[PDB]
RNA sequence: ACGAGACUCUGGCAUGCUAACUAGUUACGCGACCCCGGUCGGCGUAACUUCUUAGAGGGACAAGUGGCGUUCAGCCACCCGAGAUUGAGCAAUAACAGGUCUGUGAUGCCCUUAGAUGUCCGGGGCUGCACGCGCGCUACACUGACUGGCUCAGCGUGUGCCUACCCUACGCCGGCAGGCGCGGGUAACCCGUUGAACCCCAUUCGUGAUGGGGAUCGGGGAUUGCAAUUAUUCCCCAUGAACGAGGAAUUCCCAGUAAGUGCGGGUCAUAAGCUUGCGUUGAUUAAGUCCCUGCCCUUUGUACACACCGCCCGU
RNA sequence: AGCAGAGUGGCGCAGCGGAAGCGUGCUGGGCCCAUAACCCAGAGGUCGAUGGAUCGAAACCAUCCUCUGCUACCA
């Protein structure tokens, strides 16, 4: 079962993403945002790059990621626009290190909750706020506060423990974030 | 943008000559029901007619040629 | 992206049966193709519980057709 | 009645291929090689078995009956023409195979006809279309 | 003067005219069935052309009205009206090294002419298969597949010259493919009121490469023909592959049109996935443009004229 | 004798738990009257080898082999 990444439903303006393209289209695409339990988004031909394009699938390539900056976000109807022509190199390797990291503790968290069975994307909200989105509002860091929890966490047991989640399912998490996370 | 800008309901008087690269669109001469004195050109497309009503959904525009 | 692979029952267990008994009747619109979807049921199993109930009196026919059956709740009063 | 039955067995084992009980009965021993759709229609008509009931939850003499019917076709005024092996090169009877036997029986007439070398056999033995059809523009998927 | 137009064929209508036992309608009588009337492509004979058939004629001409236009050639819309642009046939000067010597007792020249490149018979090949391309047929399913019932056409063709080979109603046998006796038609006379398919109604199926799709492959039985193996064609039972709406690119069409769907003719002893016609159901979009590919006229420039697929400079 | 770099499609190279790609070479097709430019698709991989924990390593661990960057022949 998949759950999204950050309590944000939807991104805001002007927000760098990792994004998987689902389908070319006519007048746009349709694409998937990996980190926002992937929800159709939209690439459009006139946002592709700034010079003259010869050949449409040269840089769209169906099946491969793309690093995007959202643009227009319509929480009243899921409407969700992307640019890749303004995208900068600067923010692109601080894009996919927060991508990876935040993919690597959504991993753990999933194969925790799948040794502790549990199916249903209302537990999955539940146990992954009461493991990970408390500690990120209080540290006040969008994906940033995940890593770093487990570094300190790894060797110290009195930071993780700070948590009233559980205490069996907590222990087996803790087990697998030191495993892991060496 | 932060402006929510009022749709105009727009009354066509003539037609023009269909401008456009392969014509696929036409020119006209249209005007408002709220203020019957305004007449601005627009261009329009698909099949239109002397009478039938346009929805503006903004007003400050004139209508610019085929490039 | 998610594949979800179907597995849709031929006979009805002890517990679909009477959730389809206290559920089918209380719907304002009533197909086997809407009831085999909402409760995970083949086709001709929604189509022989309809019958039944339509027998049974608890369902109000309306249109019937070779294509489909159109049927609707009773009235509360 | 529409509720399912105690023991509804979800797998059968007859002539030791797996088959599902969800499938019709007049389709779920078509899945059994040797015995198609019309062949079913048959053999479950010279028995008494209703065709609208499911293959899980019938009972095992009535299994038993039609397995009998299915080895023994032509005691049961099964005519000749309905069998796919009738007048058989070797003992000339008219007797319906069925999977096992329908293999090794292909088998050994495809090794009957290569040791007579027949064109039929060359043919099968190469690997080619044998049935005489137009080979230079259809049946690219042979070899690489 | 030619081309266009004008002309010819067909479609769309006239309850008016000319005539129909090889086409019918309406009345009357007989006959069958039901509960006093209805049904009968059951039988027969008193008028007629309402259906059908086919001849002469009629009708549409931008005729009437209102706008635009030198108020000229014309254009737009509307009323009455079966139609206010039906579809085709024929189609000028000048040429293409366009295709055909394999349509010809049409033919120049060249080759061969008795161990023949003539002719005839027997066998084989024209199908052969690591691959590429074109025109096409069937499908990827639930606006669907299977199983019953109900119900509706129009173009045609049909017993042949040396030439042998036609289309079939009815009765029996067999699941079917088929076989045997009997009759009709040289044809509005008989097949035939051509009980066509797609559709319509009602079960079974339930999103599963599945009852979709039928490729590949095995066995048996009939017909044609002197002869079917390299399976002629058909029928029966098994076998159940790829295929989940198709990349770059590209074809055809705007009204009973495209598309779905079946039936005739040509090949035919045996015979349609091809071609040419016919009828059934029946749409979306558009009344514009010169952007792409081209065409017609005029002006301009040219070092090209087997004519830009031209010509031509230098290392 | 010993320490580190590297072992990926014909060649060069990126990739570290949810997972065989890029540039280029070959073949085929399209575009054009034709060719060159241009576009598309396909084939080609024990990720050097072995064993293990790990739900599951091209990767985490240990060893071996190969070529360089280096101390150098050290009884």
């Amino acid at each position: 079962l998949s759950c999204r990444f950050y309590q944000h439903k939807f991104p805001e303006v002007e927000d760098v993403v990792m994004v998987n393209v689902r389908s070319i289209a006519e007048m746009g695409a349709y694409v998937s945002l990996l980190e926002y339990n992937n929800i159709e988004g939209m690439i459009l031909l006139s946002e592709l790059s700034r010079r003259r394009i010869r050949s449409i699938n040269k840089l769209i390539r169906i099946g491969r990621n793309e690093c995007v900056v959202v643009i227009r976000v319509d929480k009243e109807k899921g409407y969700i626009d992307l640019s890749k022509r303004r995208v900068s190199p600067e923010e692109a390797i601080k894009c996919e290190d927060k991508f990876t990291k935040s993919k690597t503790v959504y991993s753990i968290l999933r194969h925790v909750a799948e040794v502790l069975e549990y199916t249903k994307d209302e537990q999955l909200e539940s146990l992954f706020q009461r493991t990970a989105w408390v500690f990120d509002d209080k540290y006040k860091r969008p994906g940033y506060g995940a890593y770093d929890a487990f570094k300190h966490a790894v060797s110290d047991p009195s930071i993780l423990d700070s948590l009233d989640l559980n205490e069996d399912e907590r222990e087996v998490l803790i087990n697998n974030i030191n495993r892991r996370l060496t | 943008t932060s402006r929510v800008q009022p749709i105009k309901l727009a009354r066509v008087t003539k037609v023009l000559g269909r401008t456009g690269s392969q014509g696929q669109c036409t020119q006209v001469r249209v005007e408002f029901m709220d203020d019957t004195s305004r007449s601005i050109i627009r261009n329009v497309k698909g099949p239109v007619r002397e009478g039938d009503v346009l929805t503006l959904l903004e007003s400050e525009r004139e209508a610019r040629r085929l490039r | 992206k998610v594949r979800d692979k179907l597995n849709n029952l031929v006979l009805f267990d002890k517990a679909t049966y009477d959730k389809l008994c206290k559920e089918v009747p209380n719907y304002k619109l009533i197909t086997p193709a809407v009831v085999s979807e909402r409760l995970k049921i083949r086709g001709s199993l929604a189509r022989a519980a309809l019958q039944e109930l339509l027998s049974k009196g608890l369902i109000k026919l309306v249109s019937k057709h070779r294509a489909q059956v159109i049927y609707t709740r009773n009235t509360k009063g | 009645s529409l509720v399912i039955p105690e023991k509804f067995q979800h797998i059968l084992r007859v002539l030791n291929t797996n088959i599902d009980g969800r499938r019709k009965i007049a389709f779920a021993i078509t899945a059994i090689k040797g015995v198609g759709r019309r062949y079913a229609h048959v053999v479950l008509r010279k028995a008494d078995i209703d065709l609208t009931k499911r293959a899980g939850e019938l009972t095992e003499d009535e299994v038993e009956r039609v397995i009998t019917i299915m080895q023994n076709p032509r005691q049961y005024k099964i005519p000749d023409w309905f069998l796919n092996r009738q007048k058989d090169v070797k003992d000339g009877k008219y007797s319906q195979v069925l999977a096992n036997g329908l293999d090794n029986k292909l088998r050994e007439d495809l090794e009957r006809l290569k040791k007579i070398r027949a064109h039929r056999g060359l043919r099968h033995f190469w690997g080619l279309r044998v049935r005489g059809q137009h080979t230079k523009t259809t049946g690219r998927r042979g070899r690489t």
